[PDB]
């Protein structure tokens, strides 16, 4: 009946893993064992942003490394001036479950999103001058746990219905549908080339998607749990992971398989956000323990802890420019480290 | 000069209005209190939902007492819960609906409790439990054509506490019946409690008009124990 | 005229012995206890918030109370000498009674929260500071270094000769330079007793009153145990206070009503009161103890990490 | 890749016993909770029972205590069901599922559609 | 059967997977070692820089 | 004064 088909499934398998061991030609530590460290890096919580009625659960920056974008599940979506720590809007959410937040490239869109399952995108730039709703994208069958934007008019989605979805915001209705995970999909990334993005889902894998096409070019797996962070090394040629099973992982496009494990035995709590510097050196992830890590992205080892938060770290970002890092928390405070 | 200075200075008198307008949500938020209504499709939660509203998430509001209760049903997602149940780490409290009569059903209902009470991130928050359907459960049990034995074996070694309290005309083995399905739930929240947080049983049936004012009472002694622990008292 | 003494005055050796040997007990279980409180709230910063603020600065209180009160009364109770001479004399009073202040007002401000906290809804946070309680803590602070500054003011020393001996010794001077200072004078013993000891009490009894009938009247069994338990364990921190802080005040009260000039006797009245006085001293310095044993009895927040 | 593949089951005189066998792969299997869901023809998905971390602590669904004994071996990340005088009510699929996070005691696995951590199955005829 | 159309897509999708060109995992390690190294001095993380330069002094 | 009050306050406590 269906005997042919579940051989050859099967076969495929081992088929491409094969070829994985194969291409697995030396470990990154055996290339990297000479390699100077990082130091310790005593960065220092340079601000700290107040205003928050509830847990924050996502945070963006934007473009040009001084405006802040924030949700709180109070039902707020603050603009924080990073350097002055000013506020500049307070749009008002219809759903107080927002879980996601981004801030469009050129500055003149904001979007948020949750259980509403609705993904709602502001205008900062009406000519009337407040800030209010410019369209509401409907069509997914679940939360929206994540959305970054391509331009002004193209908002890429992820949802908890196991789907990623492409829109175009002028004409309010999907383009290209991405499916293949098998559960929800926590987070997306996308390339610094804005031509490809990867998303980890609920299943033990991250999938690489082309933006174009829609069609699905590698499923990269190894982790044990959930994936909670994900976040392209800034080349574009590689990607790190952040899981519930307390450890972070490097997987690389073209060699398609896991290049480095960040790991502790004393770190039993999962990660929350995953972002890499500027120069890719150092790897920045949050915890559920309050605690973020800096992990040198070569050797593996943990160069500092930028302790100061109560309660879990929900969102990691790091400026464009790269001058500093910002750290979003169920304490319901943003503090900015450099 | 003056240029940058007319910026900042604009751009303060516009966060003092912003601050403002968060105090006052902040009063608005806080004066609120948010339950995540949850439970099985079977449950009678339409009916609790009605029994307020006389007065896709299907938010519900009502106030008793000049207190206003903020209530969620999240009914657009899938079976999955394990991501989205973390948004409501600071609600006062779950309430927990479930059907008494199913005994299929009750080893799911108490496995999610179970769930929810250990979970990392809900272990905190207090459950106010309505055991749904009991003229039903009634029915069953004095029609005697099905038996919780063959579900729950435990049912043979049990015998009612002194505490409880029958309602008049009630057969023993109701009480028994209705009794040994709160005590499973008990068992389960006094298992790992730790004084965190407290499970507050009730009955109530579809016909009944008394649950907002159970919910007013049992969220008033969830925030009285609250206060009272961060005070050092306990 | 007044007429010689029947008899001596003095402390007895007995008496000075067993003074000492719970004296040192007092100093080592006050600091310890109080120690471990200010570990307890200075050390880890999730523990740290408005509600424990008032309870520091309740131990920063205690902690003067016991560092500058009992360390001078027991070598006193040996040597009957004034060391420090003219410029401490002024100082040892001063902070002994603003830290008394402080302690009493910091009770009440206890009271006065946790019955704000268990009348109203949603008191919870983790780690924070609300602006009106910092600001009642520096107030506090500042009320009680303001009523004690008379005390500061008022203090001299005098030498003097007595059963042909030569003495100097520190005390609120008989002679006053104005008239608010022989006021003070005057009403020194009724304003501690009011303000410091009747204060306190009343402002803690209604205020712990009106919390116990919020619990009670008002709706599992076991909460009721509960609420059985914490208005136990207040009206016991209550009447703790009130029995441990009453010998003293007494003392003075009595000295001032039953001390008359002609009586002959009144000597053996004053080595009584003596005995009572140096009593009060002690279990005064046992209120401030009792408040960290307390806190390790009823909160269990504070067991994890009190002692093993 | 979180690999779980089950062993044994089959078809059973009415009575008798079983024992099937969970292989665990890709994953720490000593640091996860472990149980087990049914799914009879033509019903939803149950739940079976549950061993945690090391074995010292079990539970069953009552239709099957006394009936049934979950058991595991760490060393060689396998996890075993013995069943024992099998009713014909006790027909169905039958999953080795493993908790979606390491170090807690909650789990929700019991899902009607698609869950990640769960093996193909195998079928017990009675 | 009806699974047919549905068993498709389990092979589909890695087999367009499997047949995409891969590069040996050192010459991965190289490309990132090396773009690690070219961009180490415009990393204000990696290398403090003056408060001065820093905004958010 | 009357010296008895002087020596009270000598051996008395301080307050």
């Amino acid at each position: 009946e269906l005997d042919q088909l579940r051989q050859e499934a099967e076969q495929l398998k081992n088929q491409i893993r094969d070829a994985r061991k194969a291409c697995a030609d030396a470990t990154l530590s055996q290339i990297t064992n000479n390699i100077d460290p990082v130091g310790r890096i005593q960065m220092r919580t340079r601000r700290t942003l107040r205003g928050h009625l509830a847990k924050i659960y996502a945070m963006h920056w934007g473009t040009d490394s001084r405006l802040l974008v924030s949700a709180s599940q109070d039902g707020k979506l603050i603009i924080w001036d990073s350097y002055t720590t000013n506020k500049v809007h307070a749009i008002p959410l219809r759903s107080s479950w927002v879980m996601t937040c981004a801030y469009a490239p050129s500055g003149n869109y904001v979007a948020c999103g949750g259980l509403d399952n609705i993904c709602s995108i502001y205008n900062l730039k009406t000519r009337e001058g407040n800030v209010r709703v410019s369209r509401e994208l409907a069509g997914h069958t679940g939360y929206l746990s994540c959305c970054r934007f391509l331009d002004d008019n193209q908002i890429v989605t992820s949802s908890g219905d196991t789907t990623c979805a492409l829109w175009d915001i002028e004409t309010g209705q999907q383009t290209t549908t991405f499916t293949g995970h098998t559960g929800d999909v926590m987070s997306l990334s996308l390339a610094p080339d804005t031509r490809l993005f990867v998303s980890g889902a609920c299943d033990a894998s991250a999938k690489l998607w082309d933006v174009r096409e829609g069609m699905c070019r590698q499923t990269f797996t190894g982790h044990e749990s959930d994936i909670n962070a994900i976040c392209f090394f800034p080349n574009g040629n590689a990607f790190a992971t952040g899981s519930d099973d307390a450890t972070c992982r490097l997987f690389d496009l073209r060699a398609d398989q896991e290049l480095m494990t960040y790991s502790h035995d004393n770190i039993i709590c999962g990660i929350t956000s995953v972002s890499f510097s500027k120069s890719g050196r150092l790897l920045l992830a949050g915890y559920d323990d309050f605690n973020c890590n800096v992990w040198d992205a070569l050797k593996a080892d943990r160069a500092g802890v930028l302790a100061g938060h109560d309660n879990r770290v929900s969102c990691l970002g790091v400026t464009d420019d790269g001058m500093a890092v910002a750290t979003g928390s169920w304490d319901s405070f943003l503090k900015i480290w450099n | 000069t003056e240029d940058q200075r007319n910026e900042e200075k604009a751009q303060r008198e516009a966060n003092k209005k912003i601050e403002k307008q968060l105090q006052k949500d902040k009063q608005v938020y806080r004066a609120t209190h948010r339950l995540l209504l949850l439970g099985a499709d079977n449950s009678g939660k339409s009916t609790i939902v009605k029994q307020m509203r006389i007065l896709g998430i299907f938010e519900t509001k009502f106030q008793v007492d000049k207190v206003n209760f903020h209530m969620f049903d999240v009914g657009g997602q899938r079976d999955e819960r394990r991501k989205w149940i973390q948004c409501f780490n600071d609600v006062t409290a779950i309430i927990f609906v479930v059907d008494s009569s199913d005994y299929n059903r009750l080893q799911e209902a108490l496995n999610l409790f179970k769930s929810i009470w250990n979970n990392r991130w809900l272990r905190t928050i207090s459950v106010i439990l309505f055991l749904n359907k009991q003229d039903l459960l009634a029915e069953k049990v004095l029609a005697g054509k099905s038996k919780i034995e063959d579900y729950f074996p435990e049912f043979a070694r049990y015998t009612t506490p002194e505490d409880a309290t029958p309602e008049p005309g009630e057969d023993p083995r109701v009480t028994r019946a209705k009794y040994f399905i709160r005590d499973e739930f008990l068992r389960i929240s006094t298992a790992s409690g730790d004084g965190r947080h407290y499970c507050y049983p009730h009955f109530t049936c579809a016909v009944d008009t008394e649950n907002a004012r159970r919910i007013f009472n049992d969220c008033k002694d969830i925030i009285l124990q609250m206060n009272l622990r961060e005070y050092n008292l306990v | 005229s007044p007429p010689p003494c029947q008899g001596p005055i003095e402390i007895k050796e007995t008496f000075k012995y067993i003074n000492t040997v719970v004296s040192c007990l007092v100093f080592v279980l006050g600091i310890i206890g109080n120690s471990t409180l200010l570990r307890i709230i200075y050390k880890n910063k999730c523990m740290r918030n408005g509600p424990n603020i008032l309870i520091a600065s309740l131990a920063l209180g205690d902690l003067l109370h016991i560092v500058i009160d009992i360390p001078i009364n027991v070598y006193k109770l040996l040597a009957e000498d004034w060391p420090f001479g003219a410029e401490m004399c002024k100082l040892v009073p001063f902070i002994q009674k603003a830290s008394v202040g402080i302690t009493v007002l910091s009770l009440c401000a206890l009271s006065i929260d946790r019955y704000r906290a268990v009348a109203s809804w949603s008191r919870i946070k983790g780690i924070g500071v609300p602006k009106w309680t910092a600001v009642e803590i520096v107030l506090i602070w500042v009320v009680s270094v303001v009523l004690a500054v008379p005390e500061a003011i008022g203090f001299d020393i005098i030498t003097m000769d007595y059963k042909g001996s030569y003495l100097r010794i520190c005390l609120l001077h008989p002679v006053q330079k104005t008239a608010f200072m022989q006021f003070y004078k005057t009403a020194k013993d009724w304003w501690l007793f009011s303000f410091y000891f009747c204060l306190p009490l009343a402002i803690t009894a209604f205020f712990y009153t009106l919390m116990t009938c919020e619990m009670l009247r008002k709706k599992l069994n076991d909460h009721l145990k509960q609420r059985r338990e914490v208005a136990k364990t207040v009206f016991c921190l209550v009447l703790v206070f009130a029995l441990c802080w009453l010998p003293l005040h007494l003392s003075r009260i009595l000295k001032l009503t039953l001390y008359n000039q002609n009586d002959p006797n009144r000597c053996e009245l004053l080595s009584f009161l003596l005995v009572l006085d140096y009593i009060g001293i002690n279990m005064a310095s046992l209120n401030s103890c009792i408040n960290p044993i307390a806190l390790y009895l009823v909160s269990k927040r504070f067991k994890n990490c009190f002692k093993s | 890749q979180v690999q779980l593949q089950e062993s044994g089951g089959g078809l059973v005189q009415p009575g008798g016993s079983l024992r099937l066998s969970c292989a665990a792969s890709g994953f720490t299997f000593s640091n996860y909770k472990m149980n087990w869901v049914r799914q009879a023809p033509g019903k939803g998905l149950e739940w079976v029972s549950d061993i945690s971390q090391s074995g010292a602590s079990i539970s069953y669904t009552g239709s099957v205590k006394g009936r049934f004994t979950i058991s595991r071996d760490n060393a060689k990340n396998t996890l075993y069901l013995q069943m024992n005088s099998l009713k014909p009510e006790d027909t169905a699929v039958y999953y080795c599922a493993r908790c979606p996070a390491p170090f807690t005691r909650d789990c929700f696995d019991v899902t009607s559609t698609t869950y990640a951590y769960r093996g193909q199955g195998t079928q017990v005829t009675v | 059967t009806a699974s047919i159309a549905q068993a498709r897509k389990l092979v589909e999708q890695l087999k367009m997977e499997a047949n995409i060109d891969r590069i040996k995992v050192s010459k991965a390690a190289a490309d990132l070692m090396a773009y690690c190294e070219a961009h180490a001095k415009e990393d204000p993380l990696l290398t403090p820089v003056p408060a001065s330069e820093n905004p958010f002094r | 004064m009357d010296k008895e009050a002087v020596y009270f306050a000598h051996l008395d406590i301080i307050w």
